[PDB]
């Protein structure tokens, strides 16, 4: 999706102003924010690729406007409702509408278990690798409207692929209820000139993107 | 002149309204554990942080065969310090030299190596630091009081899939026999980012 989350290469953003110190919750509201979502993943409410693409498409400017935690309230305001987990009423009454028809899977004994075990996307087999390190490719232009994770600075442009890291998930079809269909991942190098041209480039800067084997077509 | 979109602008003024009444909600329903959600807090709070990756770094830096190890496999090279998980679970670890500076960056949102590193600061997950990192790495990273050396190649890392980064950084000058304790010391969340470089003594 070519929405406002797709940041590389943009400008006008400004200064990046860091506070100094900083903690790591700078809200309680952010704490009870960020811990919903291990406990929402955990029931299986939606998997972490449709997490990503709810926010890609909430309002370019609630997107700007909101920090960083307002991003995931409004996945679970809104994703849960898609999902049919919640109605549009519940999230806005609050009230729930028959009680306690649920059963928490996150529960305080599986706690440090599952935080500390994750899920990796790594998948044993799926198809097969095209392409071996040295290899020059260019990646492909499409402009899917749905979840994709090739970055639109480098649709089109040709780059060199320096690891291939296995099989993995992927994003484009598990956001959207099409399966993993696992491939091979790639990590590709692109030089500043390739990507941001004679002027605006630096002749010893390197940029790497890790990309999905079908993302890519030999140079 | 406030801040807008930098990540440290103002929340809206009854947002801690709408998280509890979401939360109440979700509670009532049976889809989430408070007492588990306390656990998850604390977990991010106390218990996961950059300390972790220093640690990681020192042990590297005094023990080459566990450098070595770290570098063929960063997730099993981490898991020997005992750590691991949510957002760490394929690890690559990426070698600073005096030929190359490494620095990585998620343009697409805010992934980050949680299990070495904790969770990410603001301005790693706005658009400023996001936008600009691919294409002026070396303009940034003057805002960060870091000059790189012109004949220094940088590399910045796009975090587009689910492999995740950390950057291993060289190891301060006048640091001899240090103990691998005092070392991790030096090693700062940014140069792990690759944003800095480890304190000089
Ligand atoms: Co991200």
């Amino acid at each position: 999706m070519n929405g406002i989350h797709d940041t590389g290469g943009a400008h006008g953003y400004g200064p990046v102003y860091r506070e100094p110190n900083e903690p790591v919750f700078r809200y309680d509201w952010e704490k009870t924010v960020m811990s919903l979502l291990p406990a929402l993943l955990a029931n299986g409410n939606f998997n972490l690729d449709e997490f990503r693409h709810s926010i890609e498409r909430m309002g370019p400017a609630h997107y700007l406007e909101g920090t960083y935690y307002e991003h995931w309230l409004h996945v679970f305001e809104n994703l849960l409702v898609e999902k049919g987990v919640l109605t549009a009423t519940e999230v806005a009454t609050g009230k729930a509408a028959s009680g306690k028809t649920a059963t928490p899977v996150l529960t305080p004994a599986i706690v440090d278990g599952l935080l500390s075990t994750g899920a990796s996307a790594a998948r044993e087999e799926g198809a097969r690798a095209r392409f071996a390190v040295g290899d020059k490719v260019r990646v492909l232009n499409k402009n899917p409207v749905g979840h994709t994770r090739m970055p639109r600075y480098t649709r089109g442009k040709v780059g060199t692929v320096v690891i291939d890291h296995g099989v993995f998930v992927t994003p484009d079809t598990a956001a959207h209820g099409k399966g993993e269909h696992p491939q091979h991942v790639y990590t590709v190098s692109f030089t500043s000139v390739e990507l941001w041209g004679q002027d605006a480039s630096s002749p010893k800067d390197t940029i790497r993107v890790d990309l999905w084997d079908d993302y890519l077509e030999p140079a | 002149h406030d801040h807008h979109h930098d990540g440290y602008q103002a929340p809206p003024e009854d947002i801690a309204l709408r998280v509890k009444a979401l939360e109440s909600l979700l509670i009532e329903k049976g889809l989430v554990d408070p007492a588990a959600m306390d656990l998850v807090v604390q977990t991010y709070e106390h218990k996961v942080g950059p300390r972790n990756g220093a640690k990681v770094v020192a042990k590297a830096w005094v023990d080459p065969a566990y450098k070595a190890r770290l570098l063929a496999d960063g997730t099993a090279g981490i898991a020997e310090l005992g750590f691991s998980g949510v957002q760490g679970e394929d690890m690559v670890i990426l070698e600073n030299t005096p030929a190359v500076h490494n620095v990585f960056v998620c343009t697409l949102c805010s992934c980050y190596p949680w299990p070495t590193l904790g969770l990410p600061p603001a301005w790693y997950k706005a658009a400023p630091y996001r936008s600009r990192m691919v294409s002026d790495p070396r303009g940034v990273l003057a805002e960060f009081g870091l000059v790189i050396p012109a004949n220094k190649e940088i590399r910045v890392w796009d975090t587009t899939a689910q492999l995740r980064y950390m950057v291993l950084p060289e190891r301060p000058a006048g640091t001899e026999a240090y103990s691998e304790e005092q070392l991790a010391e030096l090693v700062t969340r940014d140069s792990m980012i690759g944003t800095g470089l480890p304190t000089q003594p």
